[PDB]
C-alpha cells in the first residue's frame, strides 16, 4: 500500500475498513458528568494554581506552530514551563497533543518534567480520501499524516488509534474521539482541558483557554461537585443517592 | 555486490568496522522490555554500548521500538549520534483490511527514524509515515519497510541488525544469530573479514 500511495496519492490509511455493547458505560458516564465549566484565561499570564482542586485527568492541547503550516503559537519552550505538576492529583493522568515533529521528543521531556510515565501513545491517523500532497518540514524524511497524543500516569476496551479524514487547512480541532477514549478509562471526574476552545466545551470537563468567549468558572462551585460523598467516583459508576 | 549477504554472529561481539559505511541502518532490537523472555534480550547498557556510530557518516537509521523502549530507543538513538526526525507506525490489519501496554489495546508498532550528518541525494517525502499491511507472522516486521527504504535511498548499501533469515534482501547485509553461516560477496567486505577473522570465528 506504500507503493500504491507512491502511485496514486492515496495514503495507506485510506483503505482501512471498519473505522458487544458498552453503551451502558456511555450512559453511566453521562449521568455522572458534572455540568460543563469553562473559563477564558491567558495561560501564559495565568497562575495555574487558581485552578483548584487538583485534577484527575489533564488534556493539554497547546497551539503548536506546525498546526499553522498553511495558515499566538506556543513553542515547546513555553509549554515545558507550565507548572502542570502543581495542579495534578498525586495519582492522575495527562494526555498531551504532541503533533508529529520535535513534539514527540519534547513532549516526552514535559511528561517526565511534570512527573508522569508514558503508558500509551495514542495515534491520530488522518485519511486524505477527499483530496488525493503536503509541504514537508525541512527535517522530514516522509510525508507526515498523523499526530500523537501521549498519555502519562503519575502514582500507583479501546484502541490506541483514531482514524478520521484530515481536517480543512487551518482547522486545528482534534478528533472528539480523544474524549471518548479518556472517558471510557473511568479515571476520575475532575477533568481539565487546557487550551480548549468554545467548540470543545463538554459535560464532565473544565475548559481553560485564551480564546473562550464566556466563562462560568467558580472554584467553590466547582469544588462542590466533588465534596463528599462524591470525592472518589470513577466517573463510571452510579451517582450516590 | 547487490545480492543478499549475511553474517551469523553475536552483534555484541562482532567487529562491525569491517563492514564499511551504509546509507541506511535498520535495527529491531530484542529489548529487555517487560519481564520474561521468548528470545534472548540485551540489557540497556549492552544496547547503549553497541557500536552503531561506526556504521555511518551520513544517512538514516530505522529503529523499531515498543513499550518502554520508546524512551530507551530514543536514548540510544541520541547517544549513537542521531537526531530523530520521523516516526513510522505500522497499523496491523488482517487479510480483510480491518484493525486487529495494559490501558489500551495496541493496534500499531512504532519505528523511529534518525539522521546523522548531512545525507544528500535522497528522495525524501516519497512515502508517508504510516504503513498498513497484514500481520504475516508473529514478531515479524512488514516487508513494506524495505520498499519505503529503497525508494528513499535507491541502490545504496544497507545493513540490518538483529535480523532473521526471512529478512535478507538485495542491497542489504543482515546480521543476526539465527542466520546460516557467513554469506558475503562484496570484495572489500570479504577482504576486511578475512583480515580480521583469518580462522573464521567471532
Ligand atoms: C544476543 N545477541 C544477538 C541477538 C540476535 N538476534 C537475532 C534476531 C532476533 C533477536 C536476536 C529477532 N527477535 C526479535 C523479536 C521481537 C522483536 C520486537 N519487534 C518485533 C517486530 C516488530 C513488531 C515489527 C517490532 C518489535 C525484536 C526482535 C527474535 C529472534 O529470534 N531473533 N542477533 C545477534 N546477536
Amino acid at each position: 500500500y506504500c507503493q500504491h500511495f507512491v502511485d496514486t496519492g492515496h495514503r495507506p490509511q485510506n483503505f482501512i475498513r471498519d473505522v458487544e455493547l458498552i453503551r451502558l458505560k456511555d450512559e453511566l458516564i453521562a449521568k455522572s458528568n458534572t455540568p460543563p465549566m469553562y473559563l477564558q484565561a491567558d495561560i501564559e499570564a495565568f497562575d495555574i494554581r487558581e485552578l483548584t482542586p487538583k485534577f484527575d485527568v489533564i488534556l493539554l492541547e497547546p497551539p503548536l506552530e506546525e498546526y499553522y503550516r498553511e495558515t499566538k503559537c506556543w513553542t515547546w519552550d513555553d509549554i515545558m514551563k507550565l507548572e502542570i505538576d502543581e495542579i495534578a492529583a498525586p495519582r492522575s493522568f495527562i494526555f498531551l497533543w504532541c503533533g508529529s515533529g520535535e513534539g514527540l521528543d519534547l513532549g516526552r521531556v514535559c511528561l517526565r518534567k511534570w512527573g508522569y510515565r508514558r503508558c500509551e501513545d495514542i495515534c491520530w491517523i488522518k485519511t486524505n480520501k477527499n483530496n488525493p500532497t503536503k509541504t514537508l518540514d525541512p527535517k522530514a524524511v516522509f510525508q507526515r499524516t498523523k499526530e500523537h497524543c501521549l498519555m502519562g500516569i503519575k502514582g500507583t476496551v479501546d484502541i490506541d488509534l483514531i482514524i478520521t479524514e484530515e481536517p480543512e487547512i487551518g482547522n486545528i480541532e482534534k478528533p472528539v474521539e480523544i474524549f471518548h477514549i479518556i472517558e471510557h478509562f473511568c479515571l476520575g471526574r475532575r477533568r481539565l482541558h487546557l487550551f480548549g476552545r468554545d467548540s470543545t466545551i463538554r459535560p464532565g470537563w473544565l475548559t481553560v483557554g485564551p480564546t473562550l468567549t464566556n466563562s462560568n468558572y467558580n472554584a467553590e462551585t466547582y469544588a462542590s461537585y466533588f465534596s463528599a460523598p462524591n470525592s472518589y467516583l470513577t466517573g463510571c459508576t452510579e451517582e450516590i443517592e | 555486490l547487490f545480492p543478499p549477504q549475511w553474517i551469523c554472529c553475536d552483534i555484541r561481539y562482532l567487529d562491525v568496522s569491517i563492514l564499511g559505511k551504509f546509507a541506511v541502518v535498520m535495527a529491531d532490537p530484542p529489548w529487555d522490555i517487560h519481564m520474561e523472555l521468548p528470545y534472548g534480550t540485551l540489557t540497556d547498557d549492552e544496547m547503549r554500548r553497541l557500536n552503531i556510530p561506526v556504521l555511518q557518516d551520513d544517512g538514516f537509521l530505522f529503529l523499531w521500538v515498543t513499550g518502554r523502549a520508546m524512551e530507551l530507543g530514543r536514548e540510544c538513538l541520541n547517544l549513537w549520534g542521531y537526531e530523530r526526525v520521523d516516526e513510522i507506525i505500522w497499523v496491523k490489519t488482517n487479510q480483510l483490511q480491518r484493525i486487529i501496554g495494559h490501558w489500551l489495546n495496541h493496534g500499531k508498532e512504532h519505528c523511529l527514524v534518525g539522521v546523522k550528518g548531512n545525507p544528500q541525494g535522497f528522495n525524501q517525502g516519497l512515502d508517508c509515515d504510516v504503513i498498513v499491511a497484514e500481520v504475516r507472522s508473529t514478531s515479524h516486521k512488514p516487508d513494506e519497510i524495505y520498499g519505503m527504504i529503497e525508494r528513499l535511498s535507491p541502490g545504496t548499501r544497507k545493513i540490518e541488525l538483529f535480523g532473521r533469515p526471512h529478512n535478507v534482501q538485495p542491497n542489504w547485509i543482515t546480521l543476526g544469530n539465527q542466520l546460516d553461516g557467513i554469506h558475503l560477496l562484496d570484495p572489500d567486505v570479504v577482504a576486511r573479514f578475512k583480515q580480521r577473522y583469518p580462522d573464521g570465528i567471532i
